[PDB]
């Protein structure tokens, strides 16, 4: 926050957590914001509290195709209590609570796994990180930090100290050069092929893998496009770069565009703006495939509203994430246990686990009880 | 002469690398030919895309990028940087030419790329691009039986080595052609025999060994008995390249040519065809055989109005602008 | 009159992917034609499935493949980590019109 006065501009700062990411597989933007690729193919050490072992994001990037630079996120496996817990979010959406299949939401040992929508998910913990996944249009991961932390962390994501020149910091005491270099240097498995570093810009090989990208990806500089809101606030040449990048580079050529997209969105969030409407003919196959009585949403900031969490409240909604879009049910609806859209009259009141059906008066322990609304009274 | 710097594609999704490997890759869909890809820059990039007429393979578009221009062949048109020309045309190094039975794209000191317009395709490559090449040509490095098919110390085969060079479209996902049964056929009749090892190749023998093209032979008699003749065509033209001097094998039912009425059709006749624009064209030349039609030794090509092949004495002459036939004259006010 | 009368049809298993890089499963439409498994020219819905495996759902797998009604199912090896693919297969839903 900075205040006119003194002729100047008197700023203070709020407290602000940081934020890594990992976007296309390859990009990493690290907590001091230094942009590098990184084509690796191994499991690498995302983020870690390297005093202790208190918490340590991994994130397992694997190559997807004929070249040594096509790679895809495939994994998020935060480690926990020094290994003592494991929750591995795959790219499927499949989330392994210590290597168990465990369906969301679960709320346990603080930490709470929640779908704010069909494109992400939430793994917030109390020991200071949340995760926050994206699985569509591909793999993509969000790390936020309360700003405690600031100084202290290693990995790739860098020690979170605000500066940029010793995000390279290795274990060794020097700054590493280049990007690959570096990660060469937090690979979980001493097996792994060291990560080689991509001059060759796969943009060159088709034209019209060229004209497509140019095409579209120029959306992002275009100062009448949606994006523009953004521009005053975050520079887009690395997004543009990592959508030329990806959409040259990218077998699937719409996923990794529209994945560019979505992250220059939902960075621009992150730093508190509502870009909208931005898919206009583009990525509209994003809105179409969403699951039946469910539907898209450009400003989700919540969690998700329940038929269980109406009636009985609901740790899940008490978490703060940035706001994020993708499918969710609208506004007046919920979704029962059985999972389908219905509106409030349809859905019931559940007392002690017991589905009491809406606009039922019923007889409990001398008293009389109803279901309105789904919203459960009771008198006497 | 050009002795490992071809590659070629013909008739039934024959592929003939630069180190002399036939294949066979039945794929329906864009594939990186060649491309200058074991450098810091890239200086070409030719591609093409098979298909069917019916069911015949054909070559459907060629795409070749070269040091900044952008060269599309496809529906029997040329698109240059985006944009049709008319043929010929000419610029610094590039020169594209409907010549002969082709389409010829020359970008000197790089390549040579001829394209009957209907299935052959044939690259020449400088020798400055030994070993820094890779696709269905190959890798130029010189040794045929070693090192296309070895990727990560695997060898694979022609199904595995056509796929790997593979280049979707920007919202394609072509399949991958599955392989073809066992064959039938094969040279009953001793037509590949006859011909192929016939007199019409006799040195030929001593340059380019035929077995792969016999094997393509029966392969294509399998297919239409009026597409056997691709495999002979290429087989000429890997003997002239090699350096040889092939001789005329065609006859009147053997895939039978038609050429003007003064004008031949002759196989290793001289590519610089002596036209008394400039008659004595072919003096010093520097360029193996072609296949194509020609005129009889002695009288030259008329290009200045195009009346066939006509006697040096007979021919006209040309001035500003101005066609003169023979016996006119013009007189400047000096001369 | 006329009425839709319409059903699956059995499992088509024409292919056994290969390992490597360019391998993998292509069941394709155009395949299954010129193999002579009977293709419908018009249909309603298909469903593919691992053939080995025909419990665990096509997205249990997380595998890269696309199978879709128009083509038919493929699978490569590349796009996948270990680069290889499982044996797939798949089934069509063919429905003609019979007088009542
Ligand atoms: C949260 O963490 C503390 C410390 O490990 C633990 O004792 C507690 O059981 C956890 N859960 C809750 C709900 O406090
Ligand atoms: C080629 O272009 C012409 C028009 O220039 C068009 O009529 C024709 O259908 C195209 N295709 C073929 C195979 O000739
Ligand atoms: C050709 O390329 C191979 C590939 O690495 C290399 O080992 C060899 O030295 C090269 N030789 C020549 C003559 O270019
Ligand atoms: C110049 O040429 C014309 C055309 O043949 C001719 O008629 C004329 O007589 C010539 N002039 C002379 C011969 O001085
Ligand atoms: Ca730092
Ligand atoms: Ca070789
Ligand atoms: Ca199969």
């Amino acid at each position: 926050s900075c205040t006119c006065s003194g002729g100047l501009w008197q700023c203070q700062d709020l407290p602000c957590p940081g934020t890594c990411s990992v976007q296309g597989g390859a990009h990493i933007s690290t907590y001091d914001e230094k942009l590098y690729d990184l084509h690796g193919d191994c499991s690498y050490v995302l983020s870690k509290k390297c005093a202790d072992s208190s918490f340590t994001v991994l994130a397992e990037l694997r190559k997807c195709g004929l070249t040594d630079n096509e790679n895809c996120l495939k994994a998020v496996t935060l480690s926990l209590d020094g290994g003592d817990t494991a929750i591995r979010v795959q790219a499927d959406g499949g989330v392994f609570l210590n290597s168990i299949y465990t369906q969301l939401p679960l709320s346990a040992a603080n930490i709470t796994l929640f779908t704010p929508s069909s494109f992400f998910i939430v793994v917030q913990t109390g020991l200071g990180l949340q995760l926050l996944v994206q699985l569509v249009p591909l793999m993509q991961v969000f790390v936020r930090l309360d700003p405690a932390h600031q100084g202290q962390m290693c990995g790739l994501c860098g020690n979170f100290n605000q500066n940029q020149a010793d995000d390279f910091t290795a274990l060794s005491g020097v700054v590493e050069a280049t990007g690959a270099a570096f990660a060469n240097t937090w690979k979980a498995q001493a097996a792994c092929a060291n990560a080689r570093n991509s001059f060759e810009d796969p943009c060159s090989l088709s034209v019209e893998n060229e004209n497509y990208a140019r095409h579209w990806c120029s959306r992002l500089t275009d100062p009448n496009s949606a994006f523009s809101r953004c521009h005053s606030i975050i520079n887009p040449k690395p997004f543009h770069s990592n959508c030329m990048f990806d959409t040259c580079n990218c077998e699937r050529s719409e996923d990794c565009l529209c994945a560019a997209l979505s992250s220059y969105v939902h960075a621009c969030a992150a730093k508190g703006v509502q870009l909208s409407d931005w898919r206009d003919g583009v990525c509209t196959k994003y809105m179409q495939n969403c699951p039946k009585s469910q539907r898209y949403a450009y400003v989700v900031d919540a969690c998700q509203p329940t038929c269980r969490g109406l009636s009985e409240a609901d740790v899940t909604c008490s978490v703060s994430f940035v706001p994020v879009d993708g499918c969710t049910c609208p506004a007046g609806t919920f979704l029962n246990d059985a999972g389908a859209c219905v509106p409030a009259q349809e859905c019931p009141c559940y007392a002690h686990g017991t589905v009491l059906a809406p606009g039922e008066v019923v007889h409990d322990e001398g008293a009389v009880c109803s279901c309105t609304g789904g919203k459960l009274s009771c008198l006497g | 002469a050009h002795n490992g710097r071809v590659c070629s594609t013909w008739g039934d999704f024959h592929y003939k690398t630069f180190d002399g490997d036939v294949f066979r890759f039945p794929g329906l869909c864009n594939y990186v030919f060649s491309e200058h890809c074991r450098a810091a820059y890239e200086d070409f990039n030719v591609q093409l895309r098979r298909g069917l007429v019916g069911s015949r393979p054909v070559v459907t578009r060629v795409v070749i990028k070269a040091q900044g221009l952008v060269l599309e062949a496809s529906n029997g048109s040329v698109l240059i940087n985006g944009q049709r020309e008319e043929l010929p045309y000419s610029r610094t190094g590039l020169l594209v030419e409907q010549s002969g039975d082709y389409i010829k794209v020359s970008i000197r000191l790089v390549l040579t790329f001829l394209w009957n317009g209907e299935d052959s395709a044939l690259l020449e490559l400088d020798p400055k691009y030994a070993n820094q090449t890779c696709g269905l040509c190959g890798d130029f490095n010189g040794l045929p039986a070693f090192n296309e098919f070895y990727a990560h110390n695997a060898r694979l085969t022609p199904l595995q080595f056509g796929n790997l060079q593979k280049l979707d479209g920007p919202t394609e996902q072509c399949p991958d052609p599955l392989p073809l049964p066992a064959g039938n056929c094969t040279d009953e009749e001793g037509i590949c025999h006859r011909t192929l090892l016939g007199p019409a190749f006799a040195e030929c023998h001593a340059l380019v060994d035929s077995t792969a093209y016999l094997a393509a032979c029966a392969q294509d008699l399998c297919r239409c008995p009026t597409c056997p003749c691709a495999t002979f065509v290429e087989y000429s033209r890997q003997c002239a390249h090699a350096g040889g001097q092939p001789r005329n094998w065609r006859c009147p039912e053997l895939c039978p040519r038609t050429c003007p009425l003064n004008m031949q059709h002759q196989e290793c006749g001289s590519p610089c065809t002596d036209t008394c624009s400039n008659p004595q064209r072919a003096q010093l030349c520097e360029d193996h055989c072609v296949d194509g039609c020609f005129c009889p030794p002695g009288t030259v090509l008329d290009d200045i109005t195009h009346s066939g092949c006509l006697p040096l004495g007979q021919c006209p002459c040309t001035h500003g602008g101005r066609t003169y036939s023979p016996g006119t004259s013009f007189n400047t006010t000096c001369s | 009159c006329v009425r839709e009368v319409c059903r699956w049809s059995s499992w088509y298993n024409g292919h056994r992917p290969e390992p490597g890089l360019g391998g993998g499963d292509f069941e394709t439409f155009e395949n299954l034609r010129q193999r002579g498994y009977q293709v419908c020219p018009v249909l309603a819905d298909i469903e593919c499935r691992a053939a080995q495996l025909p419990d665990m759902p096509l997205e249990e797998l997380g595998q890269q493949v696309d199978c879709d009604r128009m083509r038919g199912l493929m699978c490569a090896n590349s796009q996948q980590s270990p680069p290889l693919c499982h044996d797939y297969e798949l089934r069509v839903l063919c429905c003609e019109y019979v007088p009542c």
